[PDB]
């Protein structure tokens, strides 16, 4: 099956700082990725689709890029409310996720 | 729109766990329903998906045998049964909608309208 | 954003390469139907202009966006003439134009006194009287605000789901090339028997230097027989005479 | 936004269009041929309305005229007085209207929801520099705009006879505002010259509007020796213009070597012209030629239907229980 | 055919009164439903009408604010809520069918199949 | 809005006598009227439509006439069972009604 590794395991940032979230696939997924944001105890909400496009209802500060195996999410300014665990969804699997915490 | 999920339960190991996701409207044919496992405090694992329009189901290899998925055409409801319950397999699990679909099989990518989930333990 | 059919975007396409990306073969559309042209020959043909009429309709009314058709949209909201050159392209929009409680920003003319002319917009809010009572500004009992919303919602039936439709209206190239497919240039061969294309006037002949003095606006030229006599080379503007091959 | 006064009230004059009003009907090069074509042309020897804008009793005219099926406009001047036109159906900001103005520095073509002045004008002040532009109060919701390259206009109050003849054809076909023109030297004091020249196309504008009426735009002259009142303090440098209307006609057009139209036959003008068009020639030899046919038309409509006062019982078939 | 009405009730002033008229068959789209007030011993007053086919409602001016009207597409039911209940506003009220209608908007005139009504007081 | 006055307020007739019931509108209603018969405590039943036509199930003794603002109902012979309150329905309103009583 398709397996993903995410990095960093935990991202420590002050509010207002730039966040970069990395996802790396074992094999190609083309553009079939989605990003989700997890609040503790919750199933994460859709942020991004087709590995880069901002989902309807999502602020312009969140966008991605990448292809094949190498994907990323840029949060231009990470707000206190955005310190979620970020996950990359692969066609039939999910990556480990990056826990984003306030420094 | 919405997936209405079953509540939480506690059962003896070996006793099957069966839950369902009820939805109004033409969702049986318009959307694919996927089941995802979330052990509390953990990330997500895919269990399987039913494409009710095509009468077909795909499963994660680690969940084969363990997971059975079906659907009811009358008042679109997705159903899932977790066989061989173990106390080790304690998790919150939920249904999710594969939003990009068609009657021409355009193909799916992401999900929306997650039901969050129900905790099942021993 | 697409207009509801009340109004529509009518952006004109000109002075460009109309690479049509064989869209008819993309399978991204449920409908791709051409009338005055073959859909596979679109990249060979030139137009003076292409106009793209862009709007949102219900799935059960996709069939009305065609020349010579009648129906609520064809007669009061968007009309195509029986004599039509162009292509009708349409596709499903559940993940853009539908909302959970219904997307009511899409409206259509429901109550009209006469038919709409080909290609004219309605854009009217005149209150329509369906009965014998004057109902002057009453908007009730027997008269209505003429524009009705659609229940564009994610779980409605396939015929009720919104579809985006674009109609490409074509003006065949009577003009110097303005809108054309992805043509490649070639060098210029004079003398010898040559199969040539230019901006149209496709034909076969021997191209030689001309002694004709074209006025600066003429571009093309003909004989008594209405045949092509000479063509101005679209690049560098040399005038070439065309002689039939022996 | 000024309503001009001190002008007198005199009737329009009329002139003979002679052989003017022909233009190249197509783009195709033709050479040493006679080509028969049907288009909207000024008819030969038509009645052209003659307008004046001469100080003298003072004339300026500048009325709103019908556009009908397209028009022929011609003018004679010596000092850049006649500068532009307004075309549309209302000219009151309710719809899209077309404004074309040859300003001293840039030619401007715009289509907007213009609110025009009810006495629009342009003008130059002499100590010869532009001082006024009072054409419209509003130009909102613009759909088309073009501005030409900056240039220098000669605004000098030159004397003598008219020196510059400018002829234009303005047509509106399938949304395109088609403009044809020709500029020739003249030595004139009253009317159009009895000559022939075909107008060449200049521009074909993809506008999409309905034109039923139009108005021209004239410049006013003001000076240090003129009262400064905006309504009465002005004069008219001499200029004149003529307006005709195009009608569907068939013409036989003569293309010389090098493809210039040098002559033409208006096939509807008289019986000899009909003979020339029939024979595809500008020369007719001696003899009898057939030139179409004659037919008496009905002048009355007679029915004489039977006196049947019975009505058919459709109201018994329909509305039945 | 029939409009099945709710029973009578007594409520504290300011408490909304909500009743409905249920009908079988294709009545949601075939007929317009109007609500009429009849104080006991009195004549009739029009409150408002819902044209369920067009999703539109018209109200009497004297009843604006006071009366809210809706309808349910699944098993055609007309609903009405009377806001700002006052003891002064004691009345029997009912639904009525505007019999002349069409999917072409032919327009209404008279009514039939009156439900008679339900008394609501304080 | 459209307002109607009815006359007489009360009509006193012996059984078998001719009844005339008048309705007068403040403005024109064209032909958009209906007549209804009220038994005490009841919502009145349809008698006439489009200001004159006898409703299905209604005896021939009941018919009307009129236009614009001036309308009427003729009951050729008023039977004991017919001593109802008669109402004219205007497009969105109702008139006061005429109470018909046995003399
Ligand atoms: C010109 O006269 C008209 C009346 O014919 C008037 O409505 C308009 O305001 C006047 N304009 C100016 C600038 O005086
Ligand atoms: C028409 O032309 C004649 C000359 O042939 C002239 O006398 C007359 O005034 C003209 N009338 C109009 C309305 O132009
Ligand atoms: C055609 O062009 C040549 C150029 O040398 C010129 O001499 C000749 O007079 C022109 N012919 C006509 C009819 O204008
Ligand atoms: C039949 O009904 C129509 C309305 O559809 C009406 O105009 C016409 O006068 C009626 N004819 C008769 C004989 O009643």
């Amino acid at each position: 099956e398709i397996v993903m590794t995410q990095s960093p395991a935990t991202l420590s940032l002050s509010p207002g700082e730039r966040a970069t979230l990395s996802c790396r696939a074992s094999q190609s997924v083309s553009s079939y990725l989605a990003w989700y944001q997890q609040k503790p105890g919750q199933a994460p909400s859709l942020l991004i689709y087709d590995a880069s496009n901002r989902a309807t209802g999502i602020p312009a500060r969140f966008s991605g890029s990448g292809s094949g195996t190498d994907f990323t999410l840029t949060i231009s300014s990470l707000e206190p409310e955005d310190f979620a665990v970020y996950y990359c969804q692969q066609p039939l699997t999910f990556g480990g996720g990056t826990k984003v915490e306030i420094k | 729109v919405q997936l209405v999920q079953s509540g939480a339960e506690v059962k003896k190991p070996g006793s099957s766990v069966k839950v369902s996701c009820k939805a109004s409207g033409g969702t049986f044919s318009s959307y694919t329903i996927s089941w995802v496992r979330q052990a509390p405090g953990q990330g997500l694992e895919w269990m399987g998906r039913i494409i009710p329009i095509l009468d077909r189901v795909m499963y994660a290899q680690k969940f084969q045998g363990r997971v059975t998925i079906t659907a009811d055409k009358s008042t679109s409801t997705a159903y899932m049964e977790l066989s061989s319950l173990r106390s080790e397999d304690t998790a919150v699990y939920y249904c999710a909608r594969r939003a990009i679909d068609s009657d021409t099989y355009v193909e799916q990518s992401h999900f929306d309208y997650w039901g969050q989930g129900t905790l099942v333990t021993v | 954003r697409f207009a509801s059919v009340y109004a529509w975007n009518r952006k004109r396409i000109s002075n460009c390469v109309a690479d049509y990306s064989v869209l008819y073969n993309s399978a991204s559309f449920s409908t791709f139907k051409c009338y005055g042209v073959c859909p596979t020959k679109l990249n060979d043909l030139c137009f003076t202009n292409v106009y793209a009429d862009s709007f949102v309709i219900r799935g059960d009314e996709v069939r009305q966006i065609a020349p010579g058709q009648t129906g609520k949209i064809a007669d009061y909201n968007y009309k195509l003439p029986d004599d039509f050159t162009g292509c009708v392209i349409a596709w499903n929009s559940n993940n853009l134009d539908s909302k959970v409680g219904g997307n009511y920003n899409y409206l259509y003319r429901l109550f009209r006194k006469s038919n709409l002319k080909p290609f004219e917009r309605d854009i009217s809010t005149e209150i329509y009287q369906a009965g014998s009572t004057p109902c002057n500004g009453v908007e009730g009992f027997n008269c209505y605000f003429p524009l009705q919303s659609y229940g564009f919602q994610p779980t409605n039936g396939v015929g009720y789901q919104p579809y985006r439709v674009v109609v490409l209206s074509f003006e065949l190239l009577h003009a110097p090339a303005t809108v054309c497919g992805p043509k490649k240039s070639t060098n210029l061969v004079k003398n010898k028997c040559v199969n040539f294309n230019f901006n149209g006037l496709t034909g076969t002949g021997v191209l030689t230097e001309s002694n004709k003095k074209f006025l600066p606006f003429q571009q093309f030229g003909r004989d008594i027989a209405d045949t092509t006599d000479a063509v101005r080379d679209p690049q560098t503007l040399e005038i070439l005479d065309i002689t039939p091959c022996s | 936004c000024v309503n001009l006064t001190t002008r007198t009230q005199l009737p329009p004059a009329y002139t003979n269009s002679f052989t003017r009003g022909v233009y190249y009907p197509d783009k195709v090069f033709r050479s040493s041929v006679l080509h028969s074509t049907q288009d909207l042309f000024l008819p030969f020897f038509s009645n052209v309305t003659w307008f004046h804008a001469i100080h003298v009793t003072k004339r300026f005219d500048n009325p709103v005229l019908p556009f009908n099926d397209g028009v022929y406009f011609a003018s004679t001047e010596k000092s850049n007085i006649i500068r532009g036109w307004i075309f549309g159906t209302t000219l009151d900001s309710k719809t899209q209207s077309l404004l074309i103005v040859n300003n001293a520095t840039n030619v401007v073509i715009k289509v907007c929801e213009f609110q025009f002045c009810n006495d629009p004008f342009l003008g130059v002040y002499y100590h010869w520099m532009e001082s006024e532009f009072r054409v419209y109060s509003s130009a909102n919701n613009c759909t088309f705009e073009y501005v030409s390259q900056p240039f220098l206009m000669d605004l000098e109050g030159k004397q003598g006879n008219f020196k510059n003849l400018r002829e234009f054809v303005f047509k509106n076909i399938d949304g395109y505002f088609k403009i044809y023109s020709k500029h020739t030297p003249i030595n004139l004091v009253r009317d159009l010259p009895q000559g022939f020249s075909a107008l060449e196309p200049l521009v074909d504008l993809p506008i999409g509007i309905n034109i039923t009426r139009f108005q021209t735009l004239l410049a006013l002259h003001r000076s240090y020796l003129t009262p400064g009142d905006s309504s009465s303090g002005w004069t008219a440098g001499a200029a004149a213009y003529y307006v005709g209307y195009l009608q569907p006609r068939t013409f036989l057009l003569k293309y010389n070597e090098n493809g210039t139209i040098t002559d033409a036959v208006d096939c509807a003008l008289d019986p000899l012209s009909e003979t020339k068009c029939t024979l595809k020639s500008f020369t007719v030899e001696k003899g009898i030629y057939q030139t179409s046919n004659f037919r008496v038309q009905p002048t009355e409509s007679i029915v004489r239907f039977p006196n049947i006062t019975n009505l058919c019982p459709f109201g018994e078939v329909f509305n039945a229980t």
